[PDB]
């Protein structure tokens, strides 16, 4: 899954 | 300034339990966006990431071993644990802990997230070993040949790291190659180590082992074949 | 998952080049990626962050290019201390996945090795275990294969390797292959091959001995 700052 | 430091036992047996503590200063696990990761690195291999924790609380594992880590936080302390079950050999390697920053903030609020791409503060490392033999002392053999000449010893057999490999009492250095441990399917290590010399030599050769871990001091004379 | 490759594998330069290292990842990381150096028995150290970020404290002579699938570091005149292992990380998809890594050696000559098989001991022997070593001595590249052939017979999962790091004068490398037999196994057989290849060599060298042949 994304990472948690990606988007 | 930030520092990381891991702690654990240097050796565990196969189907164990391995508990390592990650000890830090420079920041706080309560500071907002940060992050503390587990990486590790096999002898002569790559890096793998293993899991990361951040301040509020969030984990993330590798897939490849999920169902065996466990990862937490104590914020009092600066402690960050990491927990692996069910250890085999394969697990034996040199374990990291590691500061990921969070976003810069003016004023309270974030405005750059690019200083997170990154685990910028990194731990000296700790290396772990999995083998359930106990100390042993290595059982020393001659490497015999038969346009340098070489010839060595094998030192085999012996557990834990290290063992001291000289030639000739401290006196011979030149063309000396002392090769790095292999960890055995049998759980003891084994090395080789020799020396090229010119063909035509006159004087003899001696390998001085020290195994300091189980009071093994050996020395090997070591002669051409035949007589 | 995610797989980041790293090109070249090892790299071979001298004090002063420029070097490029490229890491290419399998699906767009955006610009989540960061370039570490390692020093041998020393942990990683951040050289870029965020793809092009120079981290603070880091020299001049280090910077990153690229997003999304294609990253390069570039260091501008080598310096000593830039002979070690590199590593690309993404930090864009859970697992963050590192690269395989990149070996910054010394350059020297093209140097061939000086093959030796030594057979095992009549002590060890006695002992019920037979262990056959082969010495690659003195060479350059790093890159060698060792096959070990039993009557003629491909040996695989019994030999174990190690190879010794550069040597601080020489620029060389050296490899041992130890090939491990029950004392009854290798009763079994006569002829016990150590077959070499290596760029220094035009066509691989073997060295042999027969069992018992005194």
């Amino acid at each position: 899954e994304l990472d948690x700052w990606a988007s | 300034r930030i520092t990381l430091k891991e702690s654990g036992p240097p050796l565990v047996k196969p189907t164990q339990t391995l508990t390592l503590t990650c000890s830090f200063s420079g920041f706080s696990l309560s500071d907002f966006g940060v992050g503390v990761g587990w990486i590790r690195q096999p002898p002569g291999k790559a890096l793998e990431w293993l899991a990361i924790i951040y301040s509020d609380d969030d984990k993330r594992y590798s897939p490849s071993l999920n169902t065996r880590l466990t990862i937490t936080k104590d914020t009092s302390k600066n402690q960050v644990v990491l927990v692996m079950t069910r250890v085999s050999p394969v697990d034996t390697a040199t374990y990291f802990c590691a500061h990921r920053r969070g976003p810069t903030t003016l004023f309270g609020v974030p405005i750059a997230r690019g200083p997170v791409n990154a685990m910028d503060v990194w731990g000296q490392g700790i290396t772990v070993t999995i083998s359930s033999t106990s100390t042993k002392g290595p059982s020393v053999f001659p490497l015999a040949p038969s346009g340098t000449a070489a010839l060595g010893c094998l030192v085999k057999d012996y557990f834990p790291e290290p063992v001291t490999v000289s030639w000739n009492s401290g006196a011979l250095t030149s063309g000396v190659h002392t090769f790095p441990a292999v960890l055995q399917s049998s759980g003891l290590y084994s090395l080789s180590s020799v020396v090229t010399v010119p063909s035509s030599s006159t004087q003899t050769y001696t390998c001085n082992v020290n195994h300091k871990p189980s009071n093994t001091k050996v020395d090997k004379r070591v002669e051409p074949k035949s007589c | 998952a995610l797989q980041l490759t790293q090109s070249p594998s090892s790299l071979s330069a001298s004090v002063g080049d420029r070097i490029t290292i490229t890491c290419r990842a399998s699906q767009g990381v955006t610009s989540a990626l960061a370039w570490y150096r390692q020093k041998p028995g020393s942990p990683p150290q951040l050289l870029i962050y965020d793809a092009s970020s120079l981290e603070s404290g880091v020299p001049s002579r280090f910077s990153g290019s690229g997003s999304g699938t294609e990253f390069t570091l570039t260091i501008s005149t080598l310096r000593p201390e830039d002979f070690a292992t590199y590593y690309c990380q993404q930090l864009h998809f859970y697992p963050h996945t590192f690269g395989g890594g990149t070996r910054v050696d010394v350059r020297r000559t093209v140097a061939a090795p000086s093959v030796f098989i030594f057979p095992p001991s009549d002590e060890q022997l006695k002992s019920g275990t037979a262990s056959v070593v082969c010495l690659l001595n003195n060479f350059y590249p790093r890159e060698a294969k060792v096959q070990w052939k039993v009557d003629n017979a491909l040996q695989s999962g019994n030999s174990q390797e190690s190879v010794t790091e550069q040597d601080s004068k020489d620029s060389t490398y050296s490899l041992s292959s130890t090939l491990t037999l029950s004392k009854a196994d290798y009763e079994k057989h006569k002829v016990y091959e150590c077959e070499v290849t290596h760029q220094g060599l035009s066509s691989p060298v073997t060295k042999s001995f027969n069992r018992g042949e005194c």
